């Protein structure tokens, strides 16, 4: 899963 | 013709129409799947290295850094390649393996931390090795980079107009930096000037652009949808061009990436679900009924082996 910034 | 390195070949992709989804074609997607390193993320990692090359802040010599975590790394990563610079990407573990396993074959300096495995270690880390020499190392900051909206404003935006001839409607595009439809917006509505609704999509698990604009309580949170639902407004979204805010669920999302496959014969990923899931949305509505809708296709499905998209 992803959050502050994660995966982009 | 002939492009002088891979960097230049960015952009052009195609417009496919829809067949089950929206009303009577009025849903047409753009494959940002069909660039040099396979996502939308190649325009902005060209774009920005173009810009920090002639502002100066990029030389032989001087070495990239930044965070992301997914797309940006390898566009980043290809054009690095490219161009000859070293290049040093910050990130925890790992989602997507297929993301940890391109950057290795790329050649970049992957250094992994973990303060909870997060973003907030990866820039700190960033931080903390251009704080290292930092005539040495440049970071490139996509979040905030007009170098990132300037590109979609210049290409993006001008195909989708070109292709479309000048009959785009709508433009329905999920936000991670907010690059994409903040460039496209300012390109079709302030360069062409024709006022068609920008729509932008979010997770509904961290809908915080929907939070900020409602003026609620601002909650973050997470979520399956790689790309988009940063957790914060990033510099890059230009609020002000946001006609339209809808949110999408990770369920619904991943099923209409696997719909957009079975259905459309389109590898499309999960972001690109989410998009089109919204898209829908708008085109059952009568008010948008016999209006063109085009929407952002971020990336492809073969970078969600690992994930569960499959
Ligand atoms: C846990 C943490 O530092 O938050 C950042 C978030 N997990 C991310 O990478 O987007």
């Amino acid at each position: 899963t992803f959050e502050y910034g994660d995966g982009i | 013709a002939i492009y002088a390195d891979n960097s230049y070949s960015i952009g052009n992709t195609p417009l496919v129409r829809l067949k089950h989804f929206g009303h009577n074609g009025n849903v047409v997607v753009k494959i940002e799947g069909r660039n040099p390193s396979y996502s939308v993320k190649c325009r902005i990692g060209a774009n920005m290295v173009w810009q920090a090359e002639k502002d100066g802040t990029l030389t032989k010599g001087k070495e990239i850094v930044d965070a992301t975590s997914g797309n940006t790394g390898i566009a980043l990563a290809y054009v690095a390649a490219a161009r000859g610079y070293k290049i040093t990407l910050t990130m925890p573990e790992t989602m997507s393996l297929e993301r940890k396993r391109l950057l290795c074959g790329l050649g970049v300096n992957l250094v992994l931390t973990e303060g909870a495995k997060g973003m907030k270690g990866a820039i700190a880390k960033a931080e903390e090795i251009v704080a290292s020499d930092p005539s040495r190392y440049v970071m490139l900051k996509q979040f905030e980079n007009p170098a990132n909206p300037q590109i979609h404003r210049e290409t993006t935006g001008p195909e989708i107009w070109k292709d479309t001839d000048g009959k785009v409607d709508v433009v329905v595009a999920g936000v991670g930096t907010g690059g994409s439809i903040t460039g496209i917006s300012r390109a079709i509505k302030l360069d062409f000037g024709k006022q068609i609704t920008s729509v932008a999509v979010e997770p509904v698990e961290s809908p915080v652009i929907s939070q900020t604009l409602a003026g609620e309580e601002v909650k973050p949170g997470p979520h399956k949808i790689q790309g988009i639902g940063a957790g914060f407004i990033p510099k890059n979204l230009d609020l002000s061009i946001i006609d339209r805010v809808e949110t999408v669920d990770s369920d619904t999302a991943l099923a209409t990436a696997r719909r957009l496959m079975a259905e459309e014969g389109i590898l499309a990923g999960i972001s690109s679900g989410a998009a089109v899931a919204a898209a829908d949305r708008l085109a059952k509505l009568p008010e948008f009924a016999d209006k063109l809708i085009v929407v952002i296709l971020p990336s492809a499905s073969e970078r969600y082996l690992s994930t569960a998209l499959f």
